[PDB]
């Protein structure tokens, strides 16, 4: 499910659902 | 960057775990 564009809240969704409890870091400003 | 590599063009599950902490 993740090799597809994943844009806006949909990118960080998948980070969510990844990473796990791990958490993860979202910057869109790069 | 990520919106680049994800949004932009097709995001892998290498791309999404290099964001994990
Ligand atoms: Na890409």
């Amino acid at each position: 499910f993740v090799n597809q564009h994943l844009c806006g809240s949909h990118l960080v969704e998948a980070l969510y659902l990844v990473c796990g409890e791990r958490g993860f870091f979202y910057t869109p400003k790069a | 960057g990520i919106v680049e590599q994800c949004c932009a063009s097709v995001c892998s599950l290498y791309q999404l775990e290099n964001y994990c902490n």
